[PDB]
């Protein structure tokens, strides 16, 4: 490890970059996204066929 | 204040020495021998060591 390191004070330096940075929240945009294109999709090749 | 070997004389000395500044000074610079280089400025103490 280094020569002095905080668990606490090392993960909280290190993980908050990336809470910033909303891929959180551009993961549940993308998902409710991929559902309803999804049964306009599945429910399009239902109806031809 | 601790002052080693102030008042000696006819030697040469043993090589290391203590000595405290009076508290009206920092005296934080015998207490910064240890995990206290480069990860802490040469003001403070480190009170996790």
């Amino acid at each position: 490890t280094e020569t002095n390191l905080i668990p606490s004070h090392h993960y909280g330096k290190a993980f908050a970059p990336l809470f910033a940075s909303n891929a959180m929240f551009t993961r549940n945009q993308r998902a409710v996204i991929t559902r309803e294109a999804f049964v306009c999709a599945r429910s399009a090749v239902a109806q031809c066929q | 204040v601790c002052m080693t070997n102030w008042a000696s004389l006819g030697d040469e000395g043993r090589g290391l020495e203590v000595r405290l500044p009076p508290p009206t000074d920092s005296s934080v610079h015998a207490y910064k021998t240890v995990l206290s280089r480069g990860y802490i400025d040469n003001a403070q103490f480190n009170p996790l060591a």
